[PDB]
């Protein structure tokens, strides 16, 4: 009905929604709210929604909020500013996705050239990666 | 493993008158356990319980009486002594036990609960009332009065339960929730005139100077739920008018619930703006350097067309948050507070003298020696081109060159002087510009471009002649590119030929030799291209064949253009 | 570790054209000044949506 | 920050201009920089400074 013409009132709806929304339903509301702030709002507001989204959405889909935040920061501030939100992810999402984030993070640091940082990503992931079954991780580190 | 647990521990996982005489043995056990260890109160309960189980109620009584001589403050003994009497239907004994318990330990709720409950279950409810009344005479905790209220309500004695509340607030009135619970009770029984009076008395009790938000919110939401919406709105507005905004967050959120339903658009947006202004003002006090709170707050106040003095004042508060760093990175976001302030003062307030003071105050704040923003100097220069004061704009922009030569400052000043049609001025500025960065080959092009744009074909040749003599350009190929382009475009092809070969004295790069031959192709003097290839053949014989192959096949391209069946073998035999 | 090959992306003066010799900065700048003092002077130029709750209110 | 400042300037002045014959003086800098970057992509930590 209004788009951006009532945005400060629109924010109050989304905040009033998310102030009581449970974390099983909040996934769509956060992405809808970020779309508003993306197309009409200030940039750090959209990023703050994603920063909320990757902790307010339940664990079973929290990785799907982190990679949004990764993509959107990377899309505007590049891979250098992207680093700190990988380290949040690796420390927080469950171990199967924490490996996956570690492989993706090490790929960036090698494609940049921070080879010493790349090792510490692998070496930190390697303690939660049983070589008797997770053989594809140890292959990527071996390569 | 071998043994350490799953054997050595596991192997040790495992390895008539005769009734009357049993009674005598049990009392021997119990009574000597007592002699051995009084204060083991569980033995006295078991012994007293056991005499009950044998039906020896009179013995059981004396045992509990002897237990109470050892510890009269044990609530367990009084309750177990009480429960055994009422198990045995000894209601007058049980009543005497409870009267003693509540007499001796009036603060132990368990006796009052169990006693009044027993007297209720036994349907002596005026006996139960007097027990609760006697309890309330000790001014007991809040939880005690609730059980008396609940007692009266379970018999639907609403006016009785009302009287307990009115006594309850004389004792525990300090807890606002007791006051709200009463008004909920009066409301839920439909005594809405009493519920309203209860909230009004609450405000009176806690004091209409030391105003309490929880009463206001509860009272306002009550009137809302009674459809007294103009009173509900009244109570919220009175709250916001009389309380500091570090409280009132509950009053606000509920007011922007009440108004957001029961209000109307002009009211709904008014309260949300006032909420947001309060919200930004808070998160500014939390940090100050939360520039995005300022940029929102300033935008909000501008968007709502708020009065100039207040928009101007908040800008001054924004501006005081100077970054604590000498590094341009932190200023890059900050500086748009200043720019927007000037834009507001020029566009919205339309007070250009004040706008000038904004721009001036930028330049007094930026360090300039460590870094500069060309943004502010360009904007302040163009602000003085507006109002038709180029004599000020030149002074502003010339000091920018003076304090801090920077490429966008030169470019923007030159562009201004071009638009003014002041060709003498920008020529002098280019000379200063090239003196400021003589390696900036791209600017040598734009200086020579100006000379060609003015049509002074002699001026431009001299610039290029000086340019190619300057060592250590950023990228000479781009200068030679422009100069050959110019030397072609003025039809001085004999000088362009001269110019091309006087490049070749400094390079034997394969693609330059290809382009030299390709130049002769575009002249239509393909004989010049041929000996360019023959020169690139019979003088670079030390060049490796895998590099030469790119140039030998460039002549092949020239001869497939030419079609000379005899020339291809000349291309082939090299 | 001497990594950081992202710094290999910027470069300048790839073609061999620069003489790779220069004066001391003051006399170098003086050479530029006194050369550009030779530039000729003369010139010529001419260069001539619907809202019904509100609708029924207003 | 400095690297991207130099990079954007050097990129811009290439894509600024082409030409019909004299363009062979210019390099297609950005692609040569990519070629240089993939050549420099092989790097290793040094060994034997101690043991
Ligand atoms: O001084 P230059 O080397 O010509 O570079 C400037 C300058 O960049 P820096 O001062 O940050 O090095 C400008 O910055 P300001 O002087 O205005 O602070 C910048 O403007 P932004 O900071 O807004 O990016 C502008 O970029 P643009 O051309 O996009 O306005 C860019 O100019 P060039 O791109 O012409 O070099």
């Amino acid at each position: 009905r209004y788009g951006g013409k009532k945005l400060e009132r629109a924010r109050d709806l989304f905040e009033q929604c998310l102030e009581n929304c449970p974390p099983t339903h909040a996934k769509y509301i956060f992405l809808l709210y970020a779309k508003l702030e993306e197309e009409h709002g200030l940039a750090r507001h959209a990023l703050s929604i994603y920063n909320r989204a990757c902790s307010g959405v339940d664990r079973a889909d929290m990785h799907s909020m982190y990679n949004i935040y990764i993509k959107k920061v990377q899309e505007m501030y590049g891979i250098a500013q992207c680093r700190p939100i990988f380290e949040r992810a690796i420390s927080e999402l469950p171990e199967d996705k924490s490996r996956a984030m570690s492989l993706r993070y090490a790929q960036l640091e090698t494609t940049v050239g921070e080879i010493d940082r790349a090792r510490a990503i692998y070496a930190h992931a390697a303690e939660i990666s049983d070589p008797k079954v997770h053989v594809k991780f140890w292959d990527t580190w071996k390569n | 493993q071998i043994t350490a647990e799953q054997l050595l521990r596991e192997a040790k996982e495992r390895e008539p008158d005769e009734l009357k005489e049993y009674q005598r043995k049990k009392r021997k056990e119990f009574e000597d356990g007592i002699r051995k260890n009084r204060m083991q109160l569980a033995n006295w309960i078991k012994y007293g319980k056991w005499e009950e189980s044998i039906g020896e109620i009179q013995r059981a009584r004396s045992v509990f009486e002897r237990a109470l001589d050892v510890d009269h403050r044990s609530i367990s003994i009084w309750l177990q002594y009480a429960e055994m009497e009422m198990r045995c239907k000894q209601i007058n004994h049980a009543r005497n036990v409870f009267d003693r318990a509540i007499t001796i330990m009036p603060r132990a709720m368990q006796f009052w609960l169990k006693y009044s409950y027993m007297e209720e279950v036994i349907e002596n409810i005026p006996g139960a009332r007097q027990i609760f009344e006697r309890w309330i005479e000790w001014e007991p905790p809040e939880q005690a009065w609730q059980t008396y209220i609940n007692f009266e309500l379970r018999y639907k004695e609403i006016d009785r339960a009302r009287s307990v509340y009115q006594r309850f607030l004389h004792v525990h009135g300090i807890n606002v929730q007791n006051w709200i619970k009463y008004a909920k009770f009066e409301e839920r029984n439909g005594y809405i005139g009493n519920a309203r009076a209860a909230y009004e008395k609450a405000m009176e009790y806690f004091g209409e100077e030391d105003i309490n938000e929880t009463v206001l919110v509860a009272f306002a939401l009550f009137e809302e739920r009674q459809k007294e919406h103009e009173r509900a709105r009244g109570i919220f507005k009175y709250g916001l008018d009389n309380l500091p905004s570090n409280r009132t967050e509950e009053i606000f959120k509920h007011y922007t619930q009440h108004e957001k339903k029961f209000g109307e658009r002009v009211g709904i947006e008014d309260v949300i703006i006032s909420k947001r202004k309060t919200q930004y003002e808070k998160m500014v006090e939390e940090n100050g350097y939360n520039y995005d709170a300022w940029f929102d707050y300033l935008r909000l106040l501008e968007n709502e067309e708020t009065d100039r003095e207040e928009v101007e004042d908040v800008y001054e508060r924004a501006i005081a948050n100077i970054p604590p760093h000498s590094e341009k990175r932190y200023w890059r976001r900050y500086i748009y507070l200043w720019i927007n302030y000037a834009l507001y003062e020029e566009l919205v307030a339309k007070d250009f003298d004040r706008a000038r003071q904004v721009y001036k105050a930028c330049i007094d704040i930026i360090p300039h020696k460590t870094f500069t923003f060309a943004k502010v100097w360009i904007m302040f220069a163009h602000f003085e081109i507006r109002q038709l004061d180029l004599n000020a704009a030149r002074k502003i922009m010339g000091v920018a060159i003076g304090k801090c030569p920077k490429d966008k400052l030169f470019r923007a000043y030159i562009d201004l002087e071009l638009q003014l049609r002041e060709f003498d001025r920008c020529r002098k500025l280019y000379e200063k510009f090239l003196e400021s960065s003589p390696e900036s080959s791209q600017t040598w092009i734009k200086f020579a471009e100006l000379e060609t744009l003015l049509g002074d074909t002699d001026r431009s040749r001299a610039v290029f002649t000086i340019a190619v003599q300057q060592p250590a350009l950023d990228m000479p190929e781009l200068l030679w590119k422009a100069y050959i382009d110019f030397e072609i475009a003025c039809e001085e092809h004999e000088k362009a030929r001269d110019l091309y070969e006087t490049l070749l004295q400094r390079t034997n790069h394969i693609k330059v030799w290809i382009s030299m031959a390709e130049f002769e192709q575009t002249i239509g003097n393909f004989e010049g291209a041929r000996k360019a290839f023959e020169r690139a053949n019979q003088s670079l014989e030390n060049a490796e064949k895998e590099e030469r192959l790119m140039l030998l096949e460039a002549w092949k391209e020239c001869e497939t253009k030419s079609g000379d069946q005899e020339a291809l073998k000349r291309v082939e035999t090299m | 570790t001497p990594a950081g090959s992202v710094a290999a992306t910027p470069f300048r003066d790839q073609m061999r054209i620069n003489e790779e010799i220069a004066g001391s900065a003051l006399e170098q700048k003086a050479s530029l000044k006194r050369a550009l003092a030779s530039l000729p002077t003369p010139k010529n130029d001419f260069e001539v949506w619907i809202e019904d709750a509100s609708e029924r209110a207003e | 920050e400095q690297i991207v400042k130099i990079g954007h300037a050097s990129d811009s002045v290439r894509q600024y201009i082409d030409g019909t014959a004299t363009s062979g003086l210019l390099t297609d800098y950005t692609e040569s920089a990519r070629a240089n970057a993939v050549a420099a992509r092989t790097m290793r930590t040094p060994m034997l400074k101690d043991t």
